[PDB]
């Protein structure tokens, strides 16, 4: 997640909710990141950003098995 | 053509402002303000009297003082006025306006 | 010129919306996104005026409101009207008209 | 203009198809498909209303629908047409024509 | 304009074919082929209509069939008419011509 | 046309002198040499007759002898007339005008 | 036109002949033959009909054959007649004439 | 038209005589011959026809034999009359004149 248009959507369904948001990603980087550490020095809004781990198919697995337990869909 | 704090463009060019970048997102997300490119929406504050296409004549500008109009990415000059920034363009680089 | 969501294209512009994209074939092996090029067909949704080709006159837009039009590869500028994609062109770049 | 197949050239446009490739010599040897380049022989299947060359009248197109032309190797636009392949091109890119 | 073997050049387009590569010296020294490069000679047999320079008429060729021309080194078309070959030009590009 | 320090500009040149360089700000911190670039800002000096832009008739210039103008960034020729710096324009390449 | 040898230029083409290169100085230094460059003095040999600068009438070359002229450097075109060399000019790149 | 040393230049060229090169400063330093580059400063000395601006009439240069003239940095011509150095320029080319 390096976009603004790849971040945006999502943070606004979690402040449209008042509840924390937790991204796990294989990086964010660049402007999204910019966006998260702004809006979450200045407003105050619940967010986390967090690699992927796992290499490779390993790592593809893995996020697939977190969605599985946590109810929500790998994107990408 | 008029002229706009004390500045009067020549032949066939426009002086315009730029609308204000999106500070926020209708949800309420801040945005960051590297990320924020040049706004193409501008409102024009000069024009010139024009250039002359035919013989024997003056042929005016299309937009008018006030007209809201969309910037094309590439062609404008940097002109600062009361340290205030404005961009010059041509009559025929201004792609559209936004007629109400 | 004929203005198309408060919008109005100068001189010999052609504001047109691109056909969708094909989702599935005829027997139904549904299509991937990423290989969906730029559909080259669209349909007029906003007219300009037009230009100066002589003396005396101008030359309106050879396209109206509602033609289903035949794009070319390279050409059209970016326009966004209500959070919606929209293509401008000139006049001459449009290769067709799809007549019925 | 004339329109062929629901579709219309516009300016000085004409559409054409080339000629099939030759698949067997006058002997008899069989020829290979990668070997058989873009057939530079088309008929005219559509043509346009034409361009402006002076002031105050059109100017139509040299070619008549159903002629017989000599293409040049670059200068063509793909057209398909109900997956049958088409090809546009500029009047003054046609070298000539087959008089019969 | 003037066909030949039902090949009509069209606008200001001139076909010519180049004279024969020369084989013997006048001493009597035969010459290579791959020695010999293309022939600056030609004789005209074909002609176009001509283009239109000005408004209201049209304009010919300055060349008629069976002229001698010397052509330029680059410029011409290939075009094969009955295994044979021939050289599409423009009338502006023909260098000058053999009076007799 | 009119003429400065005896130097008369042929056809539409603008020679210009460029106003002085800013060497300290509002408040009192001076500016170094090095930092400070060409100034876009400048006073016509001298102006040509102009050039003929239609049949039977010269054209003027925009600008005359005492005008305020706005450079452009590249274009100007230089001119040194008793030992001072000068700058030549071409008409058209003037971006505006400070009327008062 | 003027023909030369049974050779005719076209349109405003111009053939001359170079002087003959300097052999020696008027001590009497002989000179070698790679150092002396191209000739850039010309006699006129044979001048074309001329083009159509305006409507209605053609405009004529402005030397006459037995013009003594000066040459460009680059802008010939070798044209040999009868074993011997000569070049063909365009009219306006010929730089000037001298009169006698 | 106006000759000089039997050499008159054609259509809209004007041959010009540079000044010499200074060699000592006004203080009394003597300058090296390697620092002084091609001096900007000419006098007129041969004075072409002219072109044709319009239809049905010819068009001289705007400086006449005898005018101080301004050279560009590039654009002239090399031509040796009479073993002195000349430089041959086209009229538009010319950036103005010392008027008396």
């Amino acid at each position: 997640i390096s976009s603004i248009q790849s971040i945006v959507p999502a943070l606004e369904i979690a402040n449209a909710h008042r509840k924390p948001l937790v991204i796990i990603a294989e990086d964010v980087d660049g402007e999204a990141l910019s966006t998260l550490v702004l809006n979450r020095l200045k407003v105050g809004l619940q967010v986390v950003a967090v690699k992927a781990p796992g290499f490779g198919d390993n790592r593809k697995n893995q996020l697939k098995d977190m969605a599985i337990a946590t109810g929500g869909a790998v994107f990408g | 053509g008029q002229a706009f704090r004390k500045f009067l463009p020549l032949f066939d060019r426009v002086l315009v402002e730029r609308s204000a970048a999106e500070t926020v997102t209708k949800g309420g997300i801040m945005l960051p303000e590297k990320s924020q490119g040049k706004v193409l929406q501008a409102t024009v504050v000069a024009v010139g009297s024009g250039s002359k296409g035919k013989g024997g004549e003056i042929q005016p500008v299309s937009v008018k003082v006030g007209d809201k109009v969309l910037l094309p990415e590439y062609g404008g000059t940097k002109v600062v006025l009361d340290d205030k920034d404005y961009f010059l363009f041509r009559d025929g680089d201004i792609l559209g306006k936004y007629v109400d």
